[PDB]
């Protein structure tokens, strides 16, 4: 019955339930933390990150030792 | 009295001439014992029996198109007219005892010349026994693999017969005639005229029994002296460094084990010789330009040519009156693919930048792009040589012939590059593998922790261990790793008495601590070799 | 293995009453007798479990009381040396291919890619079960 | 001592198996989750010439604050050859420490440099665009040992 | 233990500053381990033009051009991911 | 490299220590055994629908089954089946040797059931039976032939076994390989009474 209309309805209808549920799920607020807003106070806890860049000498956390802070240099600034 | 006889010889030989200190020096000369190093002698070797059984067959082939009316053994074929060179094969299968197994052992030699031709180039470019030094050995040995390959073309069409004759009149003939400036110049100066000029055989003849021959043994001869006095390469290792050679002298070991590796070559050869059927020309009628059969392929080496023939897609062009046929494409084809055969250390040397002289080889692995590019090539090699059989491939295995066609014709710029990928990543991953295996030890099996119910596998470490359990990472040194405790001095000791029957006690344990010795006196030497050079 | 083994055990009950009743209602209220098929692979299913729960039993009658079947079992109490778990190998994939060559033989009857599948099956097999033993290359 | 408000406890082990509920996440942190991707590739392969370890520390540095960045690189893995940046915005200050091994890299020269860069970015109003871009500055300048 | 370590000095002569590094390939130093992305895409490009091309030939069939097309689009397609990837610093 | 990280003189060794615990081996091998009996169950199936479709004489007149020579090798086969049980016990002792004669002769008989249900087929089908000839010699011939490459399977297993035991110490490993092996001799070898009971006497 109305092969084109047969064919239109089977190319569209999936197109437009999918663009209905996508308009109403993926335009949903995700569960990602919104932007730190740098006017806003700082609430998070202390962030250190590394970059786990070089080779550290052995996986083995034992013989690591302390050897010392042996801090180089410094710097500063105000924004 | 024999002690006394090779006494007297040996002084007459140093009376005579002075070669006490050169034989000593190739005596004392040191060769890797590295299996991979004996690919190059398999090629030699069945080289040395395609020569013996050449000789044999030439006492017996009579090359020429005259024809004749065959009236021999062979019935099937009696009274047909055939060319001479068809008649003499024929005798030397029926009438001749034995022929029919030297041209089998001739030509199973052939096939067994080019796989180990193969093979041996690539054990060399994967391993880079090419660059600075060894260069013009690898430009010498790859003229030597395109002689071996027209050598096999030549011969394998030496007896005029239906399979061979097309496949002559295929590449031989239409090829090239095809070439724009001078094809059919060079046509019928080959041929003495037209396709079936009266000459073609006789000139194969000679061009097959003593002028390529000629060259490859020249040429082999420049290969081995270069091997020879430019020392051959080695693996890196524990005592091995860019200046020693370490291995094994050529008088005690490598001598035997060489000549008993040849004993055995020819006698897979000859097995294979007598087991296995290899080009029966009887059932293959004589040449006739209006017979044909389906299979119509060359040998297995020229068989990615064929292929590149048939998968090339039709492209043929007309200039002002005239016509460039689609065997130019073919021909400029196999003419880039030998270039860059000849030229890759040159290429791969102007590329990278290494012009150092490099004795240690490299693991395929520890060269990514070079082991990928050669997985690339032999990807290609093996989609030319499959598409050369897609007619075959298609009779049994059903698959349509258009689809086979076009499944080469879409995998020879698809297949060489998903391999590519693959043996790139491939061997970054192997190389992944070799640093966790420094850094952790080998992999055993695993254990459940006293206190808490951690899962650990006990591994083992390779060097020093750290105060801890964890050990100090060792650093890569271009050689394999051992990555089962199975290779290592781990359940290694049955009981050494017999299959059926055990030993006394005493034996036993005499035998397995000498040998325990022998092993303990063998890594030191080693290690001990290996601190002096580096220390 | 207590419950390791009632387990098949009920399995062989269960799997037993069915092939007799199906022999039973099928020699008699069929239409040709006995079916021969479902009778057969019902009471093979049984001798399957059968063979299972019996091995199963032995072994528990064979081993004391192990800490897994034990409550009130701690970590601690398994805690050793277990066996040897075979690290990373490339065999099974050879195995898989050698076999899959010797299966597209035998559907495309070639006894040529039958015979080397075989041969390939044969060499992936040894080098499975040989990984772990082939000693240290003696040269 | 005291574990996570809820579903955290501690194993036989060292180890603390935390839960957490089953529509929230873990990570928590106010960023974008590429912008967090990028600061990590810069950290990660951006130093990666530098052959020193990178580190950011974007939590409050109170009090006297060079001490405090002190300390904070002193917690850094390998503080021997580290760079850390920390910037309190409760404070709008940023701070930079290096380790005894990262000297006369070109650390030191390019320190003011970093700073600059962080600064300009922050008071643009992006805390992530400017650590990135002193990230990259500082790899930059820092010569591998 | 029946293992003794392995000391190798091979002979060293680009230096590897430029291009790959350890922490990509392991064994850089070792041998020949970066190909320039270039190369890959313009490869990749050109396998896709002549998948193209040989949709111009003396076959009658559709279904070989039409392969044809569906293996060149692929191609083509990873080459703009990679290259789009790499341009925008390996994001998305 | 001290002594050893794993405090073992096996690279492989047993799955799990067998004295406390059950072989994880040994379960495998029997559960593996128990699917083979359904592969085998699948072809009593077929046999058995064939035997009632038969029109009263089962055996075509042209086939005649030859007791003189299935006798003797299911003989053998039993003999093997404890030759095998002989050597499981040298494996469970250290006896290596033991072991390897003791699986050697079940090898050489189990070849010889081999080759005389060879011998069977080659009488067979030279006297008329065929696998496309007839039913009856076409279900026998699967069932029994099946059976017979489940055979030389256990003689791959055995011959690759003692290849095993000549390449490394005999250890708990290898001594529960040799018992899971028998494990499949002794499961083939009641295969083969079931079938011989159902050819031969059943009929
Ligand atoms: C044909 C194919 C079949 C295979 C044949 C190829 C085999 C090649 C292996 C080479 C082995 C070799 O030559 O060793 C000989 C070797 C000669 O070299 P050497 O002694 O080391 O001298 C110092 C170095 O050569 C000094 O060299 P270096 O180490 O300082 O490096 C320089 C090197 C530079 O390196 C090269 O370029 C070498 C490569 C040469 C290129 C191509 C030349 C070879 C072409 C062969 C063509 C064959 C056809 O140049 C050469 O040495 C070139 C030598 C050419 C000889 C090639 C032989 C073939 O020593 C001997 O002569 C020992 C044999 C003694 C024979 C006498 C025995 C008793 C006499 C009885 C007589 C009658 C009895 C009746 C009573
Ligand atoms: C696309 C992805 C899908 C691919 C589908 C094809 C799958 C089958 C090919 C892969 C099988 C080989 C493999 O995985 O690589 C092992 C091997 C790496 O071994 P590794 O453990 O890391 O070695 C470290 C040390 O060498 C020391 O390590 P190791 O202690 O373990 O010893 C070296 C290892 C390394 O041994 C080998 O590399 C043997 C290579 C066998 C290739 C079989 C080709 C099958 C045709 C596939 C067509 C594609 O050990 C040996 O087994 C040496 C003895 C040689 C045994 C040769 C056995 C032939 C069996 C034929 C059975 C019939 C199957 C027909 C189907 O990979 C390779 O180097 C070969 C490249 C892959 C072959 C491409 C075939 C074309
Ligand atoms: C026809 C002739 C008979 C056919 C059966 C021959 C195979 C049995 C020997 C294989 C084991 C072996 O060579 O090592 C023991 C030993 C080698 O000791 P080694 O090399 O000093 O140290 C080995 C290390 O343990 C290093 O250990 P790995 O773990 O690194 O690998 C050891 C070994 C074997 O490791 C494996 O991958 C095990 C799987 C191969 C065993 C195949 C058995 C079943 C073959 C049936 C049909 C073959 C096709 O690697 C090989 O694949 C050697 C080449 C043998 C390939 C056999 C054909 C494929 O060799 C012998 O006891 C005699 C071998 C004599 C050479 C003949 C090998 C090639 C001839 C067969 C191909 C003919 C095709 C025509 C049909
Ligand atoms: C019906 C019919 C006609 C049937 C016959 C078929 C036919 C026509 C011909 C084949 C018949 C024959 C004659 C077959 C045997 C061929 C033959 C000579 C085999 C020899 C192997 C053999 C019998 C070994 C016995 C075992 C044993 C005690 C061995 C140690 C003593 C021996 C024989 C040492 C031989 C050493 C050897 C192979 C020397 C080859 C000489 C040549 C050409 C090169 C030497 C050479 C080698 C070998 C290198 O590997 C190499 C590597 C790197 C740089 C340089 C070299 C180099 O110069
Ligand atoms: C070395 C091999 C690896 C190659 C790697 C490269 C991978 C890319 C493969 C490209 C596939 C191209 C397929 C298309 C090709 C094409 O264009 O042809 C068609 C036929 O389509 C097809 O089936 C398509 C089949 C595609 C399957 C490809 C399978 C890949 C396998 C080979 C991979 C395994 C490799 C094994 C490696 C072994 C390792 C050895 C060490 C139509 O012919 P035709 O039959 O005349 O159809 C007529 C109608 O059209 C018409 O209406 C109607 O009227 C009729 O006339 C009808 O006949
Ligand atoms: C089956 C497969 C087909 C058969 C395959 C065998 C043929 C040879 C294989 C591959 C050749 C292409 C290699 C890749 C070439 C690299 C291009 C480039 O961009 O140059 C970079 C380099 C690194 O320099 P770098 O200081 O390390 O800096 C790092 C920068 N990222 O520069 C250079 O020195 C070199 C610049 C010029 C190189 C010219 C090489 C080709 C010469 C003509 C021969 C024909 C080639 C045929 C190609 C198939
Ligand atoms: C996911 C896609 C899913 C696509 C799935 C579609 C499957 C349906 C295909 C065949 C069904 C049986 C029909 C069999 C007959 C064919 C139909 C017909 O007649 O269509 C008209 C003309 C030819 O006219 P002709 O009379 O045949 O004569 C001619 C010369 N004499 O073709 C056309 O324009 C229309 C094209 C017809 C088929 C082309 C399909 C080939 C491959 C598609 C892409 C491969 C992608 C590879 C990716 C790496
Ligand atoms: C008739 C053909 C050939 C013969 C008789 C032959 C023979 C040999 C032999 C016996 C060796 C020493 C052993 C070994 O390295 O495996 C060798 C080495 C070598 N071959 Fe060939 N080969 C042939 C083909 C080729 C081809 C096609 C190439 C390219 C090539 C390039 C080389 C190179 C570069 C070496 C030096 C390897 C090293 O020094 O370790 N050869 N050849
Ligand atoms: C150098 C490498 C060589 C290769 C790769 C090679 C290859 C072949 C092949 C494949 C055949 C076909 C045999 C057949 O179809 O039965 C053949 C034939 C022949 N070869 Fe060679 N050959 C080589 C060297 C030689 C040498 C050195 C001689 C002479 C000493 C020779 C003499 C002959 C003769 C007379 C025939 C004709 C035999 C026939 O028609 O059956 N060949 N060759």
């Amino acid at each position: 019955m109305s092969t084109a209309l047969t064919h239109g309805l089977i190319g569209g209808v999936p197109l437009v339930l999918f663009a209905v549920l996508a308009l109403i799920f993926l335009t949903r607020k995700g569960p990602h933390p919104d932007t730190y807003k740098m006017s806003d106070p700082w609430t998070h806890a202390p962030i250190l990150w590394a970059a786990e860049e070089p080779r550290e000498h052995g996986h083995g956390g034992h013989g690591h030792d302390s050897h010392g802070v042996v801090i180089g240099g410094g710097a500063s600034g105000k924004w | 009295d024999f002690a006394k006889l090779a006494a007297a010889q040996g002084d007459a030989i140093d009376s005579r001439y002075h070669p006490s200190a050169a034989v000593r020096r190739q005596l004392n000369k040191v060769f890797p014992t590295h299996w991979s190093f004996l690919l190059g002698e398999i090629a030699l070797y069945s080289f040395i029996i395609l020569l013996l059984t050449g000789v044999w067959l030439t006492l017996f082939f009579d090359p020429s198109m005259a024809h004749v009316t065959y009236d021999g053994v062979y019935q099937p074929l009696r009274g047909v007219q055939m060319s001479r060179a068809y008649e003499t094969a024929l005798d030397i299968s029926f009438e001749v005892r034995g022929g029919l197994f030297v041209r089998q052992v001739h030509h199973w030699a052939a096939l067994m010349f080019a796989a180990s031709i193969m093979v041996h180039l690539a054990r060399i470019f994967f391993t880079g026994a090419f660059r600075r030094p060894r260069e013009a050995n690898w430009v010498i040995g790859s003229l030597l693999l395109i002689l071996a390959m027209f050598e096999g073309f030549f011969g394998y069409s030496l007896p005029d017969d239906l399979l061979s004759g097309t496949g002559i009149r295929a590449a031989l003939s239409g090829i090239t005639m095809g070439i724009p400036v001078i094809g059919t110049w060079m046509h019928w100066a080959l041929f003495g005229g037209d396709f079936p000029g009266e000459i073609l055989i006789p000139r194969l003849y000679a061009l097959h029994i003593l002028l390529i021959p000629g060259i490859i043994l020249a040429l082999i001869g420049a290969h081995l002296a270069l091997v020879w006095f430019q020392k051959h390469t080695q693996f890196p290792g524990p005592g091995r460094t860019e200046t020693n050679v370490v291995g094994v002298r050529v008088m005690p070991v490598f001598a035997v084990k060489s000549g008993a590796f040849f004993a055995m070559i020819t006698g897979v050869l000859g097995l294979m010789g007598g087991l296995l059927t290899i080009n029966p020309i009887w059932n293959l009628g004589p040449y006739k330009p209006s017979q044909v059969s389906a299979g119509s392929q060359p040998d297995f080496y020229m068989m990615w040519t064929d292929g590149l023939i048939r998968l090339w897609p039709a492209w043929e062009f007309y200039p002002f009156g005239h016509t460039i046929p689609q065997g130019v494409w073919v021909a400029v084809g196999m003419g880039l693919v030998f270039a860059l055969l000849i030229a890759y250390p040159f290429i791969e040397k102007k590329v990278t930048g290494d012009d150092a002289h490099h004795n240690l080889l490299q693991r395929p692995r520890d060269v990514p792009v070079r082991t990928a590019i050669g997985s690339m090539a032999i990807a290609l090699y093996l989609l030319l040589t499959f598409a050369c059989m897609n007619d075959i491939i298609a009779l049994k295995f059903h698959i349509s012939l258009n689809a086979t066609t076009w499944i080469g014709r879409i995998g020879m710029v698809v297949l060489p590059a998903i391999v590519y990928f693959v043996a790139y990543r491939w061997a970054i991953s192997l190389q992944r593998s070799d640093r966790e295996v420094l850094e952790h030890g080998v992999e055993t099996g695993i254990i459940k922790r006293l206190p808490h119910g951690a899962y650990v596998e006990l591994h083992q470490p390779l060097g020093p261990v750290d105060e801890h359990g964890h050990p100090i990472p060792l650093e890569y040194a271009g050689a394999p790793l051992p990555k089962r405790m199975n290779k290592l001095g781990s359940g290694g000791a049955p009981g050494t008495g017999s299959f059926l029957f055990p030993d006394p006690a005493v034996e036993h344990e005499a035998l397995t601590e000498a040998a325990h010795a022998s092993e303990h006196k063998s890594l030191t030497a080693l290690k001990e070799h290996q601190d002096r050079i580096h220390g | 293995m207590h419950i390791e083994a009632r387990l098949f055990e009920i399995l062989t009950a269960f799997f037993a009453l069915a092939a007799v009743v199906y022999a039973v209602l099928t020699a008699m209220f069929a239409t040709g007798g006995v079916e021969w098929a479902g009778t057969t692979a019902l009471v093979l299913t049984t001798g399957l479990t059968l063979i299972t729960g019996t091995f199963f039993r032995f072994v528990a009658r064979r081993l004391d009381t192990r800490p897994e079947d034990y409550e009130d079992a701690e970590i601690s109490d398994g805690a050793g040396e277990l066996g040897f778990f075979a690290p990373h190998s490339w065999w099974p994939i050879l195995i898989s291919l050698s076999f899959s060559t010797a299966a597209v033989g035998a559907a495309l009857w070639l006894p040529w890619l039958i015979a080397a599948g075989v041969a390939f099956v044969i060499t992936s097999v040894c080098g499975l079960v040989f990984e772990y033993y082939w000693g240290p290359e003696k040269h | 001592e005291l574990d996570l408000p809820y579903g955290s406890a501690l194993t036989s082990s060292g180890r603390i198996s935390a839960v957490t509920e089953p529509g929230e996440l873990s990570v928590h942190y106010p960023f974008p989750t590429m912008d967090l991707v990028v600061l990590d590739d810069a950290l990660k392969y951006g130093s990666r010439a530098a052959k020193a370890r990178f580190a950011v520390y974007i939590g409050p540095l109170g009090a006297d604050t060079a001490a405090t960045a002190r300390e904070i690189l002193a917690n850094v893995p390998t503080p021997e050859n580290a760079v850390l940046l920390a910037v309190s915005p409760d404070q709008r200050a940023i701070e930079v420490v290096y380790g005894a091994d990262v000297k006369g890299r070109g650390i030191e020269s390019a320190a003011p440099l970093g700073v600059s860069a962080a600064a300009a970015s922050f008071k643009e109003g992006n805390l992530i665009d400017g650590l990135i871009s002193a990230v990259r500055v500082m790899s930059a300048g820092v010569s591998p040992a | 233990m029946s293992s003794t370590q392995d000391r190798s000095q091979l002979d060293p002569e680009v230096e590897r500053h430029t291009g790959v590094d350890v922490e990509d390939v392991p064994s850089a130093e070792w041998g020949w381990s970066h190909m320039p992305i270039g190369v890959m895409h313009i490869g990749g490009l050109l396998s896709a033009a002549f998948l193209l091309v040989m949709m111009r030939g003396n076959h009658v069939g559709h279904v070989e051009d039409w392969f044809l097309i569906g293996f060149a689009a692929v191609i083509v397609a990873l080459v703009g991911r990679n290259w789009w990837l790499r341009r925008r610093g390996w994001i998305r | 490299m001290t002594s050893a990280v794993g405090t073992s003189g096996t690279a492989i060794t047993s799955r799990v220590h067998s004295l406390n615990r059950p072989n994880m081996v040994s379960v495998g091998t029997i559960v593996w055994l128990s699917s083979e009996l359904m592969f085998f169950a699948g072809l009593f199936a077929m046999y058995f629908t064939a035997r009632a479709q038969a029109g009263g004489a089962w055996p075509p007149e042209p086939t005649e089954l030859n007791l003189a020579l299935a006798v003797p090798v299911t003989l053998v086969l039993i003999a093997s089946s404890f030759t095998c049980q002989m050597g499981v016990f040298a494996a469970e002792r250290g006896d290596v040797f033991g072991l390897r004669r003791w699986y050697v002769i079940t090898f050489l008989m189990g070849l010889f059931f081999v080759l005389g249900q060879g011998y069977e087929y080659i009488h067979l089908v030279e006297h008329g039976t065929t696998i496309p000839g007839s039913a009856y010699g076409s279900v026998f011939y699967l069932a029994t032939g099946f059976h017979g490459l489940h055979v030389i399977g256990g003689l791959v297993a055995f011959v690759l076994l003692l290849a095993r035991t000549k390449m490394s110490k005999f250890t708990p490993a290898q001594a529960t390989a040799a018992i899971v092996v028998s494990y499949y001799w002794h499961f083939v070898d009641i295969v083969w009474i079931a079938l011989f009971a159902t050819i031969y006497f059943v009929r």
